[PDB]
């Protein structure tokens, strides 16, 4: 009776102002 | 945007890549889908190594030479970097307007092709913010429109998890599968390319020596592919020249040279062995049996297996040699294998089958299947036997495990490999795989209900073949029976049990001299059929160390000095004399 | 593909999207836009946005009819035509579109079709140099979808029927008995070339039970080589436990070993016409005969990515040991009796009877005999002497030594295996001490024959 | 006291005896006395837990890729922490 | 170590795939084969061939640091591999290369450093040698087979206990200085 | 905890793979431990070598936290290394 | 519902300077606080039991003036219980 055990971050673009 | 591209045909003209040898169809199939009115975009998806981008930088170096045909005259492939693109694309739209006048420019000459090797990156190209707005994206509508012709280069895992993941881009791209080339076929590349090998090394490499790559790194070399394979051993091989001495074997690399290197690769005993190696094998049984007295059957079929392997007679995809060790206790199953790890100078890979009772523990020596907390973990049997190919595998107890471990080396003792959980294949050629099993030791030590005590040796073999499967028994080398430990054998053992005294008593400075009259006490005292050797460590440990242990701790012995032994025949006890030698 | 406009701005500070600038518009009604999205997307990310995809009114778009598309390329055929200076008939094009969604089952009708057009005049175009043949023939088309498919179906070749009049002749030479098995597999090869297969399943799903030591894999594994295709061996010893049966679909989406994917659909994807070796399958999980019940019928498998693998063209052979003790069993009484149909019995209880029923043909592999050990016993000191050639050494062995060693060696129960023992200890373990330290060392030879007095061989070696 | 004074097998534990012998006869006792005597701790184990085959793999944890893995054995984690310890094992017969 | 490094020559002096890959347990010393080589080229010890390069260490941390803008890691990655190109004499070293396969990179870009320096490697204009464990090797590095075959695996074994007490006379010098105190022989051993 | 101390700082005076780790169960003062050597510090009872360093805490949880990109927690990681790398009296602590 | 939030909770508790209270169920309690060693020695678990049937009248009785006086019209002590 046995039982297996089954088992953010992002660059970003600046524009500048006009 | 010679920044962002750089041309092959330019590079091919001056400098140069490589000859390209064969792949004819491969090529002729390429041509053909960049002829197509729409969706002319080929993908050349292969195995690494395979020389995806030999085809797609083989076409350049092809057309300037002129054997193209006359479409392809005058095309131009260039070689894209997705780095370049973005090494300055901080601000918003930089990345656009670089990609879409690269295209532009396409469209325009109308006669150019893009290469884009690793094209799996460009599914991910950079997109700042969330939107699914990328390289791919921006070059989807040309590609259907068929303004601009695009090669691309990826492998089957990046492929068919990356970029199958864009249906509509996987549609633009015509698959074309490149196929691992045959073993004909990687020697006539290695002879077109040998000659840019040779000038970069000042080598000349003979036509068996690139034979000798070809076929040695296949039976050898797994993981890597044929191609890739045969011309890592055969560069490899003609840098050791440059750094070999001065006039030595400058000129030419011999046969011998490749099968040195393909050893080094595969940490496999090289061929043509040394008389160093020569001389270990030969003695190899005469110093086994010294530490091992008696049993030489089991030494023989050890050290004879191990010399067929390194002649050159070993089994062509199977093991050096499987044996099962069978004997009552204390006989020396175990003792000769760990023996014979020492002897040869090669790892020991010990495993406790008691360990792996259960079913579940399998999982142990081949790793959880993926999707579990043990897949980061792997295989001990596989991880093992990977990081020391050439040893000993020890299986203690093997009849303690669960027949579902029988049958995992079932393929290890005929096909040579085991797979891990994540895929990996062990190789199994160079390691000696020594199983001990104490089935029947009940039955041989029984005695029988008889006048006359049957022996019980042949019993022992029925267990074996009903705990093992037939199929098991079959990929077995032999099954060697330790059938006994004789008394001759016993006087011998004594000796051996004293001289490990000796060594440990060395350390504190005491030297310990045995009477032959007190070693033949000491055999008849302790010797027993039914338990072999072990009952001579107890009497040795009780009859000597423990009044030395006594001294050394608290008396004469604190400091070394020697210390004698001698029979008293009318008391029949042990005389222990003890001398101080400190002054 | 509107679903890109959803986002398109995430610079900081303006915080500002397309699909945001447009929506009071749309919500307004003054300007109307189309769109097209796939059915993921629109799902996935369409959906997501309600106040878009409120306002928008889907129209469903599916494959057409096959009759629907072929009037399609027809409606093309000027334009392909032009560009490729070729004509195409009207059987051409009906062909295509059979003969892609028959073989090419990724794609959905109508590009696929058309991809067999343009790549067809292409290859027309381009093939002849002298530019001798500009229209396109129904032959040129099923050669066109057959690379594309990576299909072996083909007219066959001069080259490749010769090889497949002596698959049979060959492997017997190497695989000695067995001539069923052996007739078995060419049969169903060949008809597969030739077009009488199995519409919808592999050319030949063969399950091979028999005595230890009998040629079962071998045959297999040299069917292979003589074919000149890729093996595709699993043991399937390593997926003894129910959980490790997922591994050769792939782990469910989300986990570790997701990006890995399927072992069994990603070989038999990257080599579709293999031989596809599953050796031990008794010992599998019994999950793992349902995967192949499917395959068997079906002709696909779909793994955790919901790719599909063509097992059409992959030869399925499972090679079982199950009632292999029965085989090896002495019945009592003073006559040993034939305990073959126990054997069977036991394949009966270990697998389905829906499973037997699917299977082309169940073969029981017979005991060697005396006359085939002979065979065998030639066979492996052929590879000795290979292995011999390596290290410059010849060896000779005569007729009554190999007559010898055959008798020492030979035991029905246990099969062929005995007989390399016997090479090994008798012949190879002399030539090995000789080999490292002796007469061997170098260019050596070497003579075998049976002492008829003293019943044992006598080996001389002669350093040349 | 052989083992200490450097006569030790050097790859079997220090000692291993099997206390055989009628209740209340001072076997248990005797080792708790031991531990106390030398400062050492005292590795209690009671065998009667352990009446099945299944129970063994709490010893030495369970196999990747099955429940309770992470947990580890008791024994192997416990010889871990002290390595100098007398390892008593109560009702080994029981087991 | 004169069988490990000797290798590590030879797979450097190759015409294509020129990047040693130290594969070994913690412990072993790879990184003291890697910057022995250093030390050694002071020295001269090492081959002419090698005499005159310069050895350089890649700080992981210290590239993806500050690359938040887009663009920012490709300029720093692609701006050290054109000045390796350039010298034709500079090998990289690359401790704990596993990372790189993990380098900066967007949830859903698959751009790393890995794919970056493989069409280098493979041309071998640039030199890289590598130092990862069996675990990691294995259980990420050997993954990305693409990358995988363009570095060279050299194994290295633990040395014999012989060995290894000449490696601690030749390392007592620095050790007795820090701690003003000499060892005896007998110690050592 | 003058025994558990006095290993801390034969681990720190090494020349190399001079971190200890303080492995306990819960609420054995394993962070008193670490705490307190700064405390024994500025009292100067702790040994010439020790005097005249500074004990930091890292803290994980706000170094994590704010990140948001990809190079802002190595900037910050690094910066944070910096400035124990300068003085070389500096010790770390990380709970 | 501080267990919907559970980086910044253990370093507020660890730093000891501001108490804070968390309202978490039994349940969640389970699944994050007894998980989490840090997280359940600085949180002190108070037990709050329902209140019993002559609890809970009164309860109501109690806050029945408020009510009574928002809509202006009252509810019997009958019709309460
Ligand atoms: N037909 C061929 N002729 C000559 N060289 C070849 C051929 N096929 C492969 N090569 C060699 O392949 C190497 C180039 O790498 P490829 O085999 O194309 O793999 P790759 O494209 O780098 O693999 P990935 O995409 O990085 S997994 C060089 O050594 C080529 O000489
Ligand atoms: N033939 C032998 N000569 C010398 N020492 C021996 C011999 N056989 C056993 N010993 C010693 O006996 C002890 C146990 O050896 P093992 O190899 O574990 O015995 P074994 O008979 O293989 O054990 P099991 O329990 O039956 S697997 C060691 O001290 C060995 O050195
Ligand atoms: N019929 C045969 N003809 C020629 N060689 C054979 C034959 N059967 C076995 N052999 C030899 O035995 C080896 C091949 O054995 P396999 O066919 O792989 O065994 P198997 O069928 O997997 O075994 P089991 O015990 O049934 S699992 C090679 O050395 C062959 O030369
Ligand atoms: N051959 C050697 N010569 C000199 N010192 C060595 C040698 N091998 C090991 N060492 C010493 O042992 C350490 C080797 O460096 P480590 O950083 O431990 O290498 P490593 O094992 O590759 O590292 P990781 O971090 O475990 S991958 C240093 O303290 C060296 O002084
Ligand atoms: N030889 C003895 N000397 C002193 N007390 C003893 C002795 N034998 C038993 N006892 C008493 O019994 C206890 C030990 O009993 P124990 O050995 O655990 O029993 P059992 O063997 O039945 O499990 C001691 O702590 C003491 O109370
Ligand atoms: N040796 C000690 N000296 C002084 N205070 C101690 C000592 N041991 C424990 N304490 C007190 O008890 C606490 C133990 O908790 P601590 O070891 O910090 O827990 P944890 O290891 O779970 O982080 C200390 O913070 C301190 O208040
Ligand atoms: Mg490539
Ligand atoms: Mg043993
Ligand atoms: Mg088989
Ligand atoms: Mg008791
Ligand atoms: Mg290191």
């Amino acid at each position: 009776k046995t039982n297996d055990w089954l088992d953010e971050k992002v660059r970003d673009a600046l524009k500048p102002p006009s | 945007t010679e920044n962002f591209t750089t041309n092959l045909n330019q590079l091919a003209r001056v400098g140069g890549i490589d000859p390209l040898i064969g792949r004819e169809k491969e090529l002729e199939r390429a041509i053909q889908v960049l002829c197509r009115r729409r969706k002319n975009n080929p993908l050349l998806v292969g195995e690494s190594g395979v020389g995806k981008t030999a085809i797609a930088e083989g076409l350049a170096w092809r057309i300037v030479q002129g054997d193209v045909p006359e479409v392809m005259a005058d095309c131009t492939i260039y070689s894209l970097d997705i780095g370049s693109l973005l090494a300055g694309t901080k601000y918003r739209g930089d990345f656009e307007k670089r990609f879409k006048a690269l295209l532009k420019q396409l469209e325009q000459d109308t006669n150019s092709i893009l290469f884009i090797d690793e094209i799996h990156t460009i599914i991910g190209a950079g997109a700042a913010s969330g939107g699914q707005v990328d390289a791919a994206n921006l070059i989807k509508p040309l590609l259907s429109s068929g303004k601009i012709r695009v090669i691309g280069s990826t492998t089957y895992q990046e492929f068919s998890n990356i970029f199958e993941k864009d249906r509509a881009l996987a549609r633009r791209f015509q698959k074309i599968d490149i196929t691992e080339p045959s073993i004909e076929e990687t020697v006539q590349i290695i002879n077109g390319l040998k000659p840019k090998y040779e000038a970069h090394h000042d080598v000349r490499y003979t036509a068996k020596a690139v034979r000798a790559a070809v076929e040695l790194a296949v039976k050898y070399i797994n993981d890597r592919h044929l191609p890739d394979k045969a011309i890592d051993v055969i560069d490899e091989a003609g840098a050791r020249a440059r750094l070999m001495p001065v006039s030595k074997r400058k000129k030419t690399v011999n046969v011998a040279d490749i099968e040195s290197v393909v050893a080094r690769i595969a940490r496999i005993p090289e061929k043509s062995v040394s008389q160093s190696d020569r001389d270990t094998l030969k003695n190899l049984g005469d110093r086994l049996k010294m530490l091992v007295f008696g049993q030489d059957k089991a030494i023989e079929a050890l050290t004879e297996a191990i010399k067929m392997a390194r002649a050159g007679l070993g089994h062509e995809h199977k093991p050096v040699g499987s044996f099962l060790f069978a004997g009552p206790t204390g006989v020396g199953k175990t003792e000769v294998t760990v023996q014979l790890s020492k002897a040869l100078g090669i790892e020991l890979l010990r495993f406790d089958m008691s360990e792996y009772m259960e079913r579940h523990t399998v999982s142990r020596l081949i790793g959880a299947p993926p999707g579990y907390v043990g897949f980061d973990q792997g295989g001990l049997l596989t991880d093992a036997v990977i990081k020391h190919p050439h040893a000993v595998l020890l299986l203690d107890e093997i009849e303690k495990a669960h027949p579902d471990v029988f049958n995992i080396l079932l393929q290890v003792m005929d096909n040579g490999t085991l797979t891990d959980n994540n895929g990996r294949k062990a190789d199994f050629r160079n390691v000696v795989l020594v199983m001990t099993t104490n089935a029947g030791v009940r039955e041989t030590e029984r005695k029988s209900i008889g006048l006359i005590h049957q022996d019980n040796s042949t019993d022992a073999m029925e267990e074996i073949k009903k705990i093992f499967t037939p199929e098991f028994r079959n990929r077995l080398d032999n099954i060697i029976w330790f059938d006994h430990l004789s008394t001759d054998v016993i006087h011998q053992v004594v000796d051996k049990f004293i001289v490990e005294l000796q060594v440990q008593l060395d350390q504190k400075g005491v030297s310990l001299e045995v009477s032959q009259e007190a070693r033949n006490w000491l055999a008849e005292k302790g010797y027993d059929r039914a338990m072999g050797a072990r009952p001579m460590a107890r009497v040795i440990q009780d009859n000597l160390k423990k009044p030395l242990a006594n001294e050394l701790l608290f008396g004469s012995l604190v400091d070394g000095g020697q210390v004698t032994v001698a029979l008293d025949k009318e008391k029949n006890e042990l005389t222990y004399g003890f001398q101080s030698a400190q002054k």
